[PDB]
């Protein structure tokens, strides 16, 4: 399997700038030239929204302002300008092997 | 359009068996994957095992070889998960996720409302 | 200077066996600077992972042949396939041990599969030796559909086809089937009592369910089945009297290992007095090219005549199998085997001992009984048959002669039009004339009875196109009479090279000519 | 309309470039791919690769095309197949060596022709050139009774009248005291050949030493023997014709264009019957209700019926006729079509045999003339394609229009009192003719 983490497991950023999440995976989660990477947004009470496939490719009917890249066993996610819908919790799972997994989760105010 | 709905939340004496039933209204129901998660509070997520519903072949987790059951109907649209000896960490969420067979990873993209249990 | 000889087999004891074998196997031929040396390994579950395993742990210790054993296991046979493949992609030979399917001997897709034991196709053989000691000559052979059914029915044509003579039919059944009393039916309705079989345990079990059912088991009745279906469920239920065939030491494995390592030394040995020898390749990964004297060393294995054999001299034939292997011949005395022969490496020796028949006799049975009952075929030429509509109901109306003959009748069933005209008519008729005089004398002479009735086209018979398949077949009454719904055609039939080459004719009874008729 | 994940694999040999394999419409369903370029393979790099494609996503299919000659990675494939319920097509280099007998639970499928069609074709340019005396020269390598076995019962069931002289088989060690005698039993012209591309060389050096080879007879010999196109031994006489398969105007693109198409084809007409569709195992370690083979039997894509059989070849192949000219390369003749052959030589050309060391004076060109009852001129009858047995072939030179001085041979059929004559000297004068009927005008005048 493969076991991620993310930091820092709270995080408390101004309102306006930007804010960054990284989320760092145990082995190289490469698939013949696809990078394989999710992020989600779980607001509480609601199950998670899913935000970016492949690390890369922003998902339909979602705000611009939000942003993934990365490659290797590294991956970063940052958003800008922050607003009031950064409140809820992010993951990332990966689906290299199976079984999946998922992160430790991060908060935002 | 794809809609999923489930039970209602459980709460029974600790040692007895819960049955959560998710039931699919908007696709073809013989046609995708149903995989089934667990959320602890707040902490992450983990992965239980999927059931194709049309040839009815079954993959489950080794954490959860054994204590968990996937069955499903075809006539009825439901999926069936057969918990067995419970205790006292098996109180958490469980969703019913179903995928979209159109890109080359497998992701979560339909969600279902969640059944909380408490022993 | 060393040889390794690696070996894939089931127990722990059974490598040490090997291992003890490679040493002794050292000194008949002296142990030089060349000394020979033993590798092996045990079977694993998965496909796979043992293609994976034999190719790294062997491979990689550049052996000179494989040994493989074939664990127990309800998988069956189809083992030593993942080897077979693994070291066929190298041409690095491999000998077998106790698997016996037919498939391994077809040397297009197995490339270097040598084995010591004799596969499931020379009981075809064995029955054939014992078709002529006792003298029958009318079998009805079964066979499965599957690869081992056809290889089984070939073998046997094959050998039939030095006497030019064709076995009476030869049904196929689907593996796996659950009823097969429709088939069992038509073995019935034919001449032929010896009954052949080839077929699984669970086959021969729903086999031998149906023939109790239908009452197949009594006076005149003989059965001759294979080794497979006098083990487990079909020895459970089996009809008494029947013959099997089994294989002397053929579950011996510390003799085969024995025989198969002596053999592979002295192949080597007697290779090593040649040249031009390279050395094996090395590792799984980066080696493409095969091995350059492969095909010299198995040729080399299969020119050996060995002589010191605990089942003796062992030869192998062009195929790559085992040669003169001696069986023996059970019997089912009372839901028990009891040897009554055994077969010599090419005859038979039959034992002192009782063979009792499935009936209870003693005295060995003749199945051929032959068909008292005919159907005569005719036509309504103008001299020689007449044809008549009856009277009231199946009843002829009784004329005479001149000469004071009353007028010989037989009640003929046949259409009235063709197809085109009438679809499906067929009434009784009164049929009358030279043919039908003829016809009776033979049947009072002969002492048989018969039922006459008329050709549903009118033609009497050439060879004609079908669309599909681009085939030609006959039609009229020759078409009949091939097909079966006939047994003798009593009518005005010429003498031609066409029809003599697929019937026989009898000496002419009417002597003549062509000749034109005209308008005068 | 769920997706596949097919998986194209190919050989590093080839020009294609991977973003071409993943950019290459009109398909039923929508098909990612994923696409690895490898170099020669081995039994573990086979395993490896296909065990490591299987992870991550669900594959549906595979696409494996090789450039190499070893003929063990069809039956590794096969094996693969299986073991892990995957559909695999053959296409190109070691996977599309025919395989005789698969497993029953396999669903590996080929690109390629078999013993059968090669001999149909064979039996096909045999009547199409009027060679209706032949011989047949098997040695005892595998398939070699299937082949007799046809090559008897199409013969069998003809219009052609076949006059199969005999039947030889060489068993021993070429120890010129059976196979000499048996090699001096052939008189024909036309001989048919079996073997491999080892025992040919022999038995040509034989046949070249007895006298067999010559600006006569004709050598007819399957894809076994001419096999890689690049290595041509010394023994070949110039002139051995030979079927093989057509690697000259079949594009890879054009391959895997239509290995996409079949794999989509099937899965988008199982998804009808019912609602899920194939999916690979699990993973490899560890440790099929309904198949495809029912398929696959029926499928069309752009008129091009792309239709298997129900044994695991292709319906409609595209063989390819050869011939080795005088500069020792395999020059293409003719092709196949749908059911029927084309020739580009209308005439068959005369090729100088090794170095045409006993140049031929025997074959004559004789010109003739209608005009009854002593030359007599009939057209072909179309239900055998073939002049009636009691007739010789001619050909007459008619232009299709005025404008243009471009015309056809147009083949007929002679028979009178001059043509019994010229065959009745032919049978004793031990000389062969080039029958024509003259166009430029009567008998002659200055
Ligand atoms: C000889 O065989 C043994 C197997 O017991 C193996 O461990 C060893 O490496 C071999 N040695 C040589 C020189 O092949
Ligand atoms: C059962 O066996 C008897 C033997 O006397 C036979 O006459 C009878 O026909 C058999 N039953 C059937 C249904 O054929
Ligand atoms: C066993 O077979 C061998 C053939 O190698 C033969 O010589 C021997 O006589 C047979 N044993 C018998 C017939 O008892
Ligand atoms: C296959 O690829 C390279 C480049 O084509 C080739 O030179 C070499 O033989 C192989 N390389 C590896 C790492 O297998
Ligand atoms: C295949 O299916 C098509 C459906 O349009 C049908 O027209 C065709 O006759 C079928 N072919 C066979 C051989 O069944
Ligand atoms: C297909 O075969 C038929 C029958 O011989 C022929 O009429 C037709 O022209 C062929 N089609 C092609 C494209 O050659």
């Amino acid at each position: 399997d493969i076991v991620l983490t993310q930091s820092p497991a709270s995080l408390a950023v101004s309102l306006g700038q930007r804010a960054t999440i990284s989320c760092r995976a145990s082995e190289s989660v490469e698939y013949y030239g696809t990078t394989l990477m999710q992020w989600y947004q779980q607001k509480p009470g609601q199950p998670p929204k899913l935000l970016i496939y492949a690390a890369s490719n922003v998902d339909s009917g979602v705000p611009a302002r939000f942003s993934g890249s990365g490659s290797g066993t590294d991956f970063s996610l940052n958003i800008h300008p922050v607003e009031e819908d950064d409140i809820a919790m992010y993951f990332c799972q990966q689906s290299r092997k199976v079984p999946s997994t998922f992160g430790g989760g991060t908060k935002l105010e | 359009q794809v809609q999923l709905q489930q039970s209602g939340a459980e709460l029974m004496k600790p040692g007895a068996s819960v049955k959560i039933s998710c039931k699919a209204t908007g696709y073809t129901f013989r046609s995708y994957w149903i995989e089934w998660l667990k959320q602890r509070p707040g902490h992450g997520l983990e992965w239980i095992g999927e059931i194709l519903p049309g040839s009815g072949r079954t993959n489950y987790n080794e954490k959860f070889k054994g204590k968990a059951t996937i069955t499903a109907d075809t006539s009825s649209n439901t999926a069936y998960m057969q918990l067995s000896s419970l205790t006292s960490e098996d109180s958490a969420v469980y969703y019913c996720t179903r995928s979209r067979g159109t890109m080359i990873t497998r992701e979560f993209t339909y969600w279902g409302q969640g059944a909380l249990v408490t022993v | 200077k060393i040889v390794n000889i690696g070996a894939v087999l089931s127990t722990r004891k059974h490598e040490q066996m090997f291992r003890e074998a490679v040493n002794q196997a050292n000194k008949r031929h002296g142990s030089w600077k060349i000394q020979l040396n033993a590798t092996s390994v045990t079977h694993k579950p998965n496909a796979i992972q043992m293609a994976l395993s034999v190719c790294e742990d062997l491979i990689s210790s550049q052996v000179y042949a494989i040994l493989v054993s074939h664990p127990p296991t309800p998988n069956d046979h189809f083992t030593p396939t993942p080897v077979s493949y693994t070291a066929g992609f190298y041409r690095i030979p491999v000998l077998g041990l106790t698997t016996r399917m037919s498939i391994y001997s077809d040397k297009s897709i197995h490339l270097s599969f040598l084995r010591t034991v004799p596969p499931y196709s020379h009981q075809s053989s064995v029955w054939f030796e014992m078709m002529r000691v006792y003298n029958w000559n009318h079998i009805i052979l079964l066979v499965s559909d599957d690869h081992e059914g056809r290889a089984a029915q070939k073998r046997l044509e094959t050998l039939l086809e030095e006497r030019e003579s064709k076995a009476e039919k030869v049904l196929q059944f689907d593996p796996g089937t659950k009823n097969v009393t429709a088939l069992l039916m038509e073995a019935r309705e034919l001449e032929a009592r010896v009954i052949i079989l080839s077929a699984s345990e669970d086959d021969a079990a729903t086999v031998y369910r149906a023939a109790a059912m239908l009452n197949m088991t009594g006076s005149g009745y003989v059965w001759l089945v294979g080794e497979r279906e006098i083990s487990g469920n079909a020895l459970r239920y089996a009809p008494d009297g029947i013959i099997g065939l089994q294989l002397i030491n053929g579950k011996n494995e510390s003799a085969h290992i024995s025989d198969a390592v002596g053999v592979v030394a002295q192949a080597v040995h007697e290779l090593l007095e040649k040249e031009n020898i390279t050395d094996p390749p090395r590792g799984c990964v980066g080696n493409t090219n095969i091995w350059k004297t492969g095909p010299l060393f198995k040729r080399v294995l299969m020119s050996s005549k060995y002589a010191d054999g605990v089942t003796g001299r062992v030869e192998f034939n062009e195929d790559g199998d085992r040669k003169f292997a001696n069986y023996s011949i059970m019997n089912l005395q009372n839901r028990k085997l009891v040897q009554v022969g055994i077969y010599n490496g090419t005859h038979v020796i039959p034992n002192d001992r009782k063979i009792i028949w499935p009936g209870g006799e003693t005295e060995k049975p003749r199945g051929y009984q032959m068909s008292t009952r005919l159907k005569i075929v005719t036509i309504h030429q103008e001299p020689f048959v007449y044809v008549k509509p009856t009277m009231s109901d199946g009843t002829c109306k009784e004329e005479f002669t001149v000469n004071g003959d009353p007028v010989k009748k037989v009640i003929c069933t046949g259409p009235n039009d063709t197809s085109p005209g009438s679809p499906r008519h067929t009434v009784p008729q009164c049929c009358y004339g030279f043919c039908i005089d003829l016809l009776i004398k033979l049947a009072r002479t002969m002492n048989f009875t018969y039922e006459v009735h008329l050709v549903a086209d009118g033609k009497f018979g050439t060879q004609e196109r079908v669309n599909n398949s681009n085939k030609k077949e006959w039609n009229g009454m020759m078409g009949e009479l091939l097909s079966g719904q006939a047994d003798m055609i009593v009518a005005p039939l010429t003498i031609n090279n066409e029809r003599a080459q697929y019937i026989e004719f009898s000496k002419p009874f009417k002597y003549q000519g062509l000749t034109i008729l005209v308008k005068k | 309309p769920p997706a596949l994940n097919i998986a194209v694999l190919l050989g590093h040999s080839h020009d294609v470039t991977e973003r071409e394999l993943r950019n290459l419409t009109g398909l039923p369903l929508d098909v990612n791919v994923v696409a690895l370029l490898m170099n020669r393979t081995d039994p573990k790099s086979l395993i490896t690769h296909v065990c490591d494609l299987m992870s991550g996503a669900r594959i549906h299919g595979l696409v494996f095309g090789d450039d190499t000659d070893q003929e063990a990675v069809a039956q590794m494939l096969d094996f693969i197949s299986s073991q892990t319920f995957i559909p695999i097509l053959g296409i190109h280099g070691g996977a599309s060596m025919i395989m005789a007998d698969k497993d029953p639970t396999s669903t590996f499928f080929q690109f390629g022709a078999s013993i059968q069609q090669q001999a149909t074709v064979m039996l096909k340019i045999m009547q199409d050139y009027d060679w209706h005396v032949f011989s047949l020269v098997t040695t005892i390598f595998p398939g070699y009774r299937d082949f007799i076995s046809f090559i008897k019962t199409t013969v069998d069931n003809s219009f052609v009248g076949w006059d199969m002289q005999n039947v030889i088989t060489l068993d021993t060690s070429f120890e010129d005291a059976k196979t000499q005698v048996q090699l001096k039993k052939i008189h024909s012209s036309v001989i048919l050949l079996y073997c491999s591309k080892d025992e040919a060389v022999l038995i040509l050096s034989e046949a070249r030493s007895l006298g067999l080879t010559g600006y006569d007879f004709f050598w007819i010999v399957p894809s076994l023997v001419s096999g890689n196109t690049e290595l041509i031994p010394k023994e070949f006489p110039s002139g051995l014709i030979s079927v093989s398969y057509d690697d000259w105007d079949y594009s890879l693109e054009a391959r895997v264009r239509d290995g996409l198409g079949i794999l989509t084809t099937a899965a988008s007409s199982m998804l009808e019957k019912f609602s899920y569709i194939p999916e690979a195992k699990a993973s490899c370690y560890g440790q099929p209700l309904h198949t495809l083979h029912q398929f696959m039997v029926n499928v069309t894509w752009d008129g091009k019926d792309l239709s298997f059989t129900e044994e695991g070849y292709q319906v409609h192949p595209r063989l390819v006729v050869i011939v080795l000219n005088k500069d020792r390369e395999w020059e293409k003749v003719g092709k196949w079509e749908n059911q029927t052959l084309s020739l580009r030589h209308a005439v068959w050309p005369r090729y100088k045999s090794f170095s045409d060391c006993e140049p031929d004076d025997n074959h004559l060109s004789i010109v003739t003339l209608e005009e009854a009852p002593f030359v007599i001129v009939e057209d072909i009858d179309p239900l055998t394609e073939t002049c009636v047995r009691n007739t010789v072939p001619c050909r007459k030179f008619v232009k299709i229009n005025n404008s243009t001085n471009e015309g056809m041979n147009v083949k007929k059929c002679c028979k009178g009192f001059c043509i019994d004559i010229l065959k009745k000297l032919s049978r004793t004068v031990k000389f062969t003719y080039d029958l024509y009927l003259v166009t430029n005008g009567k008998h002659g005048k200055k």
